[PDB]
RNA sequence: UGGGAGAGGGUGGUGGAAUUCCCGGAGUAGCGGUGAAAUGCGCAGAUACCGGGAGGAACGCCGAUGGCGAAGGCAGCCACCUGGUCCACCCGUGACGCUGAGGCGCGAAAGCGUGGGGAGCAAACCGGAUUAGAUACCCGGGUAGUCCACGCCCUAAACGAUGCGCGCUAGGUCUCUGGGUCUCCUGGGGGCCGAAGCUAACGCGUUAAGCGCGCCGCCUGGGGAGUACGGCCGCAAGGC
């Protein structure tokens, strides 16, 4: 699982002002890293439908930020995916 | 020769057969419904398993054994008369008991009984 | 005449209690329903599965003849 | 780093010395897959509810263990090639639930 | 951030009950089956009983008008990996939302391909009864298949025969699961009876089939017919 050390690394590391917990770039990255370690349980689990079908509906709530994000904020958006390595 | 033993009674839907066994379980005799003259559904009446514990037990006291344990097997027509036929046989009952094999959900049964 | 209320308090996740936890079978063996306990749904749940793990581990039985 | 109860059920005609060696063989394994021993029960001798091996009796060890997770399929494997171990059972540690 | 319940999913192990088979013991005149029988099995020693071993498949009691899941579906127990969802705090972002033609994924059973496995059951098949006949219903056998891995197939009374989202409109009662000021109030599910309203009627009725808004799908008499032709998909069966 995702222990809170790490979930506090990544809140730290993507926050704007040190008092944030709900930005775009937070959420973003949040599930970035849920979405990585899915992905990898899913390359070996291949039968495993159910928890795939959550990985869809993850990759959609991303999807939906950054466009969100893109067009509110281009250097954000473009800064924020460079970080992550999204595109693809 | 022993004078303590054990009472099997098989109860079918289609018959009774009764076996005496010594403490160990091996076989000393036994009778079933065909043993005396009957055939069909007849084996499979109340009385046919009466006369079918007597008659194991009047073996079984030929032999000379005098107190048995009863251990019941099935829920045929036949269970409850070939017992008290036992009871009143000449033979000390102990104690009856009740080992009917159950599976914990294990083989398909026949059609029939689904 | 209820198991639950002839008794003191207890853990319901134990599965070494052998004396507390057999008062919850019938006399085959057989786990008791919640007419007969009284513990709630959620406690019935528990108690099922700590009395399954009593079992595996060779403590309760699986079943027992009936005797008259 | 979690924590687990391990229940042994063994021989329970094992002699003193055969029984300490398969106490220094289960600390072994424990020392080797990485537990570290909270607490230790010995409730010994105790009469089963149904034969185990065809004896009518076992005996018991119940240890607290705290492991990392990935370890615990295999240090049970481990406790499980001996022939004088009946049973191996490791759950997880569970706080009570009190009736009444 | 802190907690909860759960047959939600995938992988690896292992517990007993029972059926079958084999080995040994003991023992004898039938067993089995039906409405009644017969085929069948059995003195070359069956059935019933005891002990030992092997193997496969399914998990009794708990257990439910119960729970989980988008649907199909999910039930011994243990460990690991993983999805959804609920409550409390009212902390952060700042409309980032809803729906969705095509696309993609999933999708009971049966079926198909290549390996494995095979106890029980059992399409086809064989025999016995029944009957005017009995290509059935009942009985004795019996092969695929049912199980596992991988790959296909993509259908159903896939049903609540009720698309999804949001708001508004008396209550009473049963139940699962949270929080609290634990009499009681306040969330989230699952049922029953009923205001107003609706409906051809049956019935529905805060889990709407009421009152409204948004977006999608579908209908236009019955048969011909989910057929033909064309096209696409499939190894095939066949699907759209
Ligand atoms: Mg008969
Ligand atoms: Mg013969
Ligand atoms: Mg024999
Ligand atoms: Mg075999
Ligand atoms: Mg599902
Ligand atoms: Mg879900
Ligand atoms: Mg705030
Ligand atoms: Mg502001
Ligand atoms: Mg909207
Ligand atoms: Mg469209
Ligand atoms: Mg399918
Ligand atoms: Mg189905
Ligand atoms: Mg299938
Ligand atoms: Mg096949
Ligand atoms: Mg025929
Ligand atoms: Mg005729
Ligand atoms: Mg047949
Ligand atoms: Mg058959
Ligand atoms: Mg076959
Ligand atoms: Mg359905
Ligand atoms: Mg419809
Ligand atoms: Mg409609
Ligand atoms: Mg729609
Ligand atoms: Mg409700
Ligand atoms: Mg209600
Ligand atoms: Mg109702
Ligand atoms: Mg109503
Ligand atoms: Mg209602
Ligand atoms: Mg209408
Ligand atoms: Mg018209
Ligand atoms: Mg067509
Ligand atoms: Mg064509
Ligand atoms: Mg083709
Ligand atoms: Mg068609």
């Amino acid at each position: 699982p995702i222990t809170k050390e790490e979930k506090q690394k990544v809140i730290q590391e993507f926050a704007r002002f040190p008092g944030d917990t709900g930005s775009t770039e937070v959420q973003v990255a949040l599930l970035t890293l849920r979405i990585n370690r899915l992905s990898e349980h899913l390359k070996v689990h291949k039968k495993d439908h159910h928890s795939h079908r959550g990985l869809l509906m993850m990759v959609g709530q991303r999807r939906r930020l950054l466009r969100y994000l893109q067009r509110e904020d281009p250097e954000r958006y473009r800064a924020l995916i460079e970080k992550l390595g999204i595109r693809g | 020769q022993v004078a303590s033993g054990r009472a099997y009674i098989h109860a079918s839907y289609n018959n009774t057969i009764v076996t005496i066994t010594d403490p160990d379980g091996n076989p000393i005799t036994w009778s079933s419904g065909g043993v005396i003259g009957y055939k069909g559904s007849r084996k499979g009446t109340p009385y046919a398993a009466q006369l079918a514990a007597l008659d194991a037990a009047k073996k079984a006291m030929a032999y000379g054994m005098q107190s048995v344990d009863v251990i019941v097997r099935g829920t045929g027509a036949g269970r409850e008369q070939a017992i008290r036929a036992l009871q009143a046989s000449g033979l000390q009952v102990k104690s009856i008991v009740d080992d009917t094999p159950v599976p914990h959900n294990g083989c398909r049964p026949k059609k029939k009984f689904r | 005449a209820k198991v639950k209320a002839t008794l003191g308090e207890f853990d319901l996740r134990d599965y070494r209690n052998v004396e507390v936890l057999k008062r919850f079978l019938s006399e085959t063996g057989k786990i008791l329903p919640r007419r007969r306990t009284g513990l709630s749904a959620k406690e019935q749940r528990i108690l099922a599965k700590t009395i399954k793990r009593a079992r595996i581990l060779g403590l309760l039985p699986f079943t027992e003849k009936l005797v008259r | 780093m979690r924590r687990y109860e391990v229940n042994i059920v063994l021989n329970p005609n094992l002699d003193q010395s055969q029984l300490a060696l398969e106490k220094e063989i289960i600390q072994r394994a424990l020392e080797n897959y990485g537990a570290r021993v909270e607490k230790v029960e010995e409730l010994g001798l105790r009469r089963l509810a149904y034969p185990i091996a065809k004896d009518p009796q076992g005996y018991f060890l119940w240890y607290q263990v705290e492991m990392p997770e990935d370890r615990v399929n295999d240090l049970a494997r481990e406790l499980r090639i001996r022939d004088n171990v009946r049973r191996v059972m490791v759950v997880k540690s569970q706080e009570p639930f009190l009736a009444n």
